[PDB]
């Protein structure tokens, strides 16, 4: 997780009225993310089996489930919205970088 | 008079009837007009039903013309038919006592005469532990629930007695 | 001597013991405890955050 | 031509409106992620502490 620092004071000064709500918004996903992800660790505490491996009176359960959760690959989700902001952004320097050169 | 019966009928007629499992009414020593019309509303209300097994509230009565005995054991009957219905079905039972207050007063009628050096305002020593050990058995247990709503009178509108 | 009885001659309170289990199954869920869970894996909400 | 320089430092800081899009959404998907990591341990210890309690 490559997190990239922002200045919120600079990030409120270069936003045009016309979307403002959209950009504060944006801020408001922004923070309930950051705590949300700092309450919980990146993973959770892989349960023991020997305290379920004899102290369960079921035999093949207690293998099998943990046999089946190690064969288990739940989905982490693929980006596929980075580059596509990315591709605002390049665009959008594009249109300022010509802007700095008239100027 | 400022309306604890009022909302106790407000309260059966919005929870009792809409409820899934089984109600108990215990009077505890109040008016017995007031429980000859409770019998009749739950008569035409279809809650109690003489002519099949259909009814859904259990009545326990000993009211404000009982002597002390009565009104101090009345709420205890209530209790052991409420406690059945917890224990032995598993059902989710609704217990309603109008008035809990008049245990405590009864108790205190009779320890007069128990010979019992009184405690303040002339209530029995024994208030606090007859009033826990009749109030920790109206509970919700890991065997059953118990929605319990208690009307309590309050002494000459003191509520510090 | 129970080989042949496992609860030692119970003799009752079976009838009782379903309804302590059912208590206790409402309070973990509904499911068969007895099989591996489900899954259904949420996504997150998006929209488009360009300079509109 | 101070105020002319000035719309270059704020253009200048432009990418940080770009910055939080994607700072948003990486961790967005990392909140998902985890919490997906959860729904499976604290499902199946679900299903293994039944078999103990009961
Ligand atoms: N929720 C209410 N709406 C209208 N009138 C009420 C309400 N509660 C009480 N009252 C009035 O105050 C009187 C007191 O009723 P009651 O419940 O029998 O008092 P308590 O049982 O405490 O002696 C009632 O006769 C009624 O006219
Ligand atoms: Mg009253």
């Amino acid at each position: 997780l490559a997190l990239k620092t922002i200045d919120w004071v600079a990030f409120a000064e270069i936003i045009p009225q016309n979307q403002k709500a959209i950009a504060s918004s944006l801020k408001s996903w922004n923070e309930t993310l950051t705590s949300r992800l700092a309450a919980l660790p990146e993973n959770p505490p892989a349960i023991d089996w020997a305290y379920y491996k004899a102290n369960v009176a079921k035999a093949g359960l207690v293998d099998d489930f943990e046999k089946k959760f190690n064969a288990l690959k739940v989905p982490v989700p693929e980006d596929k919205y980075t580059a596509q902001v990315d591709a605002e952004e390049k665009e959008d320097v594009k249109s300022c970088a010509e802007w700095v050169s008239l100027s | 008079g400022v309306g604890k019966t009022v909302l106790i009928m407000e309260l059966i007629n919005n929870v009792a009837k809409a409820h899934g499992g089984y109600s108990v009414f215990a009077g505890v020593g109040e008016r017995t007009r007031e429980g000859n019309d409770l019998y009749h509303e739950m008569i035409e209300s279809g809650v109690i039903n003489l002519k099949d097994a259909t009814s859904k509230v259990a009545l326990v009565y000993g009211q404000m013309n009982e002597p002390p005995g009565a009104r101090a054991r009345v709420a205890l009957t209530g209790l052991t038919v409420a406690e059945y219905f917890r224990d032995q079905e598993g059902q989710d039972v609704l217990l309603f006592i109008d008035n809990i207050f008049r245990f405590t007063q009864a108790g205190s009628e009779v320890s007069a005469l128990l010979g019992r050096i009184p405690s303040a305002v002339g209530y029995q020593p024994t208030l606090a532990t007859d009033m826990g050990t009749m109030q920790e058995r109206i509970t919700t247990t890991k065997k059953g629930s118990i929605t319990s709503v208690q009307a309590i009178y309050v002494p000459a509108d003191d509520l510090t007695d | 001597q129970t080989s042949g009885g496992p609860v030692d001659a119970s003799s009752e309170y079976q009838q009782e013991l379903e309804r302590e289990l059912f208590k206790l199954k409402q309070m973990f869920g509904n499911a068969d405890m007895n099989t591996f869970p489900t899954f259904k894996f949420e996504d997150p909400k998006f929209e488009v955050i360009e300079k509109p | 031509i101070d105020t002319e320089k000035s719309q270059q430092a704020l253009v200048q800081k432009r990418h940080y409106l770009f910055d939080v899009q994607r700072n948003n959404i990486a961790m967005a998907l990392e909140v998902t992620y985890r919490e997906r990591l959860y729904r499976v341990y604290k499902e199946v210890k679900n299903r293994l502490d039944y078999h103990i309690s009961v």
